[PDB]
């Protein structure tokens, strides 16, 4: 879902499009969110929180499935506890500010979930790799 | 009440002390002890 | 770069950045005097008499 147009298409320009197609530009976030006598200090606390946050990121992904994919997939089902609503109601209607809302209660029990099935998958890569 | 055997320990000191205006000076006195003060070389 | 359906709620009065901008003023302020010159030796009798008028 990607068509010509001449406009700059930067930073947070599609915070307020519906999710489905935010997801056509997410690049553009993940780029801008790195880069950019005892002020050096404040700035440079600044610089190393940055990189803390970016390298925390990094590495709730990378213990997952996906370490530098940027849209990845995996092997635990949606529980329809979480949020109970249709498949057509989220990436046509809604946008990430308000599905992040509707999901702030259900995280953290998904990410638990997340390591468990990477965890799962990964010993048993490690015996069908065992028993060849 | 002083006792000539022991000794007083502490001693009443009076001194020159300049105020908060640097043309005039004060007298001001304190008290300190025997082991923070010592005599320089009647008077 | 202008955001498109967007709506959040703003207040000025439990605002940060003020605060901060407010510290960085007073500090910034000071640190422009440690240079300078302190008058301890004119805190002094000043002997005044009218101005000629
Ligand atoms: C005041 O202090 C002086 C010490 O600077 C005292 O002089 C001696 O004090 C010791 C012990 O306090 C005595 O054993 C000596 O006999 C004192 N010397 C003399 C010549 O008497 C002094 O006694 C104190 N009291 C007074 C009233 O001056
Ligand atoms: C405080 O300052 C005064 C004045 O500067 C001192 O008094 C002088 O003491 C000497 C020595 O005994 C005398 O020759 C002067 O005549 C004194 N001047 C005056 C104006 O009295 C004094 O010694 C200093 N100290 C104390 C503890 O008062
Ligand atoms: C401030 O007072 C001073 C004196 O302390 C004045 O200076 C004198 O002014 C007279 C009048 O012309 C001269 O004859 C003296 O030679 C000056 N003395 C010095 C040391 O300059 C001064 O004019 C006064 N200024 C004002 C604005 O009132
Ligand atoms: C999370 O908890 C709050 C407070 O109990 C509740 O109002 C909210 O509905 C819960 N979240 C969901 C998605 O139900």
């Amino acid at each position: 879902a990607v068509g010509i147009g001449a406009v700059f298409l930067g930073f947070l320009g599609a915070a307020g499009s519906t999710m489905g197609a935010a997801s056509m530009t997410l690049t553009v976030q993940a780029r801008n969110l790195l880069s950019g006598t005892v002020w050096g200090i404040k700035q440079l606390q600044a610089r190393v929180l940055a990189v803390e946050r970016y390298l925390r990121d990094q590495q709730l992904l990378g213990i997952w499935g996906c370490s530098g994919k940027l849209i990845c997939c995996t092997n635990v089902p949606w529980n329809s506890s979480w949020s109970n609503r249709n498949l057509s109601e989220i990436w046509d209607n809604m946008t990430w500010l308000q599905w992040d809302k509707e999901i702030s209660n259900y995280t953290q029990i998904i990410y638990g979930l997340l390591e468990e099935s990477q965890n799962q998958q990964e010993k048993n890569e490690q015996d069908l790799l065992a028993l060849d | 009440n002083i006792t000539d055997d022991m000794r007083g320990e502490l001693k009443n000191c009076s001194f020159n002390m300049t105020t908060e205006l640097r043309d005039k000076k004060q007298k001001v006195y304190s008290l300190f002890y025997r082991l923070d003060v010592v005599q320089i070389n009647s008077n | 770069i202008h955001l498109e359906n967007v709506t959040e709620e703003f207040n000025m009065w439990k605002n940060n950045m003020v605060e901060q901008m407010h510290t960085d003023i007073i500090s910034l302020w000071d640190q422009s005097l440690k240079p300078c010159v302190k008058l301890t030796p004119l805190c002094v009798t000043l002997q005044c008499t009218n101005v000629t008028n």
